[PDB]
């Protein structure tokens, strides 16, 4: 019976696509809190659980990756400041802004990445490259206009700017992190696991130890933040967080195996509308005219984008 | 640090009426729902009031409804819990408790998805 799930075609999209809900819609719920500070401590915990959770698969034998080596991680550790640096402001962008609005935010990601390409790897962009990254800053003026519709005081404002602050961060972070990783996977040759755990390896120990220096580690923090009723929702939380990263990466290399990667890459472009209207379903959103066709012209732009790099590799 | 701090509480003859406030020392009411809850002196928590604080929407408790009036003003990030005809048995630690789930995953009455909670007030009536 096993095996007449594992070569289906729409079960690996299907899972693919709730492990990517689970991820943001957990991740949301403990990021945003009302308390919360303690975000290098909650990255922390994920990144454990990853560990935890890919070292007991490979000792099932269900993933195979290679064997720590000292030589290799020296190789590897400015790939892990760049994933500490990425993931971080990813949070506090998450924390700040609504889930919809942070997701066509997060398209301004690949301008900056298909333009880094151009300089430095030799790439191009064709025409329609062009007009979709067009559509996606039109998408994210119309959305900044969306929540600036909702703040009448001096404060509520402030906190959208911090929002949109390590948003852009963020879109520096993680544009960095796409071109200095692909320049180095060369050098290594991690092929479909050891990049990611060695990426929470060395996540491990910065965010640890971040936290010590950064967040507050007090007895009075620590209540505020799990308080002793919610301490069981909020850790299962942590914990679906942390192995909803493994299962989105398992079930990527599965969905690619299956379907090729033509159809992986429209996966992840159409998921993103699932993704956002998760926002509205499970948290308190504004819904209007300039909020709600922001979600559609953000998301025919990154669907552009997708059949674009499709007609590129085509030729 | 961020909580959530209440003020008015006391003792108050039975038919008077009271006011209770629930501010915050930290970021915004904004996408937030706010719920007042009560412990009596020896039962458990019960849900009193709740208010969304964009929308202004408003859910009340089946016992406490036509006396309590649970509204927000937005110029100072505090939310009021009005409390008119006071019965005797309103005597409870009234708690204020913020949220950020919808009302769709669980209902506003359920304290699971409250993810802060204030110290809370003794409110006495005889
Ligand atoms: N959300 C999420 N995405 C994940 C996760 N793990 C991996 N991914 C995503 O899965 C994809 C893995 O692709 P890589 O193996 O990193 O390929 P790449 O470096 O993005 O490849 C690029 O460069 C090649 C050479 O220039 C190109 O051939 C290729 O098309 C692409 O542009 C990336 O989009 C990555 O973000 C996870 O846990 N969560």
């Amino acid at each position: 019976l096993a095996t007449r799930i594992s070569n289906s075609g729409p079960i690996s999209i299907a899972a693919y696509c709730l492990s990517s809900i689970l991820m943001t819609v957990t991740n949301k719920y403990v990021l945003s809190g009302f308390s919360f500070n303690l975000n290098f401590f909650l990255l922390a915990v994920q990144s454990i659980v990853c560990i935890v959770t890919i070292g007991s698969l490979k000792s099932l034998n269900i993933i195979t990756y290679r064997q720590f080596n000292k030589d290799e991680a020296k190789k590897w550790s400015p790939i892990a400041f760049l994933l500490v640096a990425m993931i971080y402001t990813s949070s506090k962008a998450l924390q700040y802004l609504s889930i919809p609005v942070y997701t066509i935010f997060k398209n301004l990601t690949i301008i900056l990445i298909a333009y880094g390409e151009v300089i430095w790897f030799g790439g191009k962009v064709t025409t329609m490259a062009l007009s979709s990254f067009l559509l996606m800053v039109l998408s994210s003026v119309i959305a900044y206009y969306g929540d600036n519709a909702a703040v009448k005081s001096h404060d509520d404002a402030f906190a959208l700017y911090l929002g949109y602050f390590w948003m852009l961060t963020n879109c520096f972070a993680s544009a960095a992190f796409v071109l200095i990783m692909r320049k180095r996977i060369k050098l290594t040759n991690f092929k479909d696991f050891d990049t990611m755990y060695y990426n929470n390896l060395l996540s491990i120990p910065i965010l640890l130890i971040c936290s010590f220096i950064f967040e507050d580690w007090s007895s009075a923090n620590v209540s505020l933040n799990f308080p002793a009723d919610n301490r069981v929702t909020t850790i299962t939380a942590m914990i679906l967080s942390g192995a909803s990263s493994v299962g989105i990466s398992y079930c990527s290399a599965w969905c690619v195996r299956v379907t090729s990667s033509t159809t992986y890459s429209m996966v992840g472009a159409l998921n993103k509308l699932p993704i956002a209207l998760s926002g509205l379903i499970f948290f308190e959103a504004a819904v209007n005219f300039w909020s709600v066709s922001s979600i559609f012209v953000g998301f025919g732009a990154g669907l552009v984008y997708a059949v674009a790099k499709q007609k590129q590799q085509k030729e | 640090q961020v909580q959530l701090v209440e003020s008015g509480g006391g003792l108050v003859q039975a038919g008077g009426s009271l006011r209770l406030s629930c501010a915050a020392s930290g970021r915004t009411f904004r996408s937030y729902t706010l719920g007042w809850f009560r412990q009596a002196p020896g039962k458990e928590r019960e849900f009193v009031a709740a208010i969304k604080w964009s929308t202004d929407t408003t859910y009340y408790a089946d016992s406490v409804k036509g006396r309590f009036t649970i509204s927000g003003d937005n110029a100072k990030n505090t939310v009021y819990l009005q409390m008119n005809s006071l019965k005797p048995e309103d005597t409870a630690v009234y708690f204020c408790a913020a949220r950020s789930l919808s009302t769709v995953i669980a209902g506003p009455e359920i304290p699971w998805p409250y993810n802060s909670w204030g110290q809370g007030t003794q409110v006495t009536v005889s």
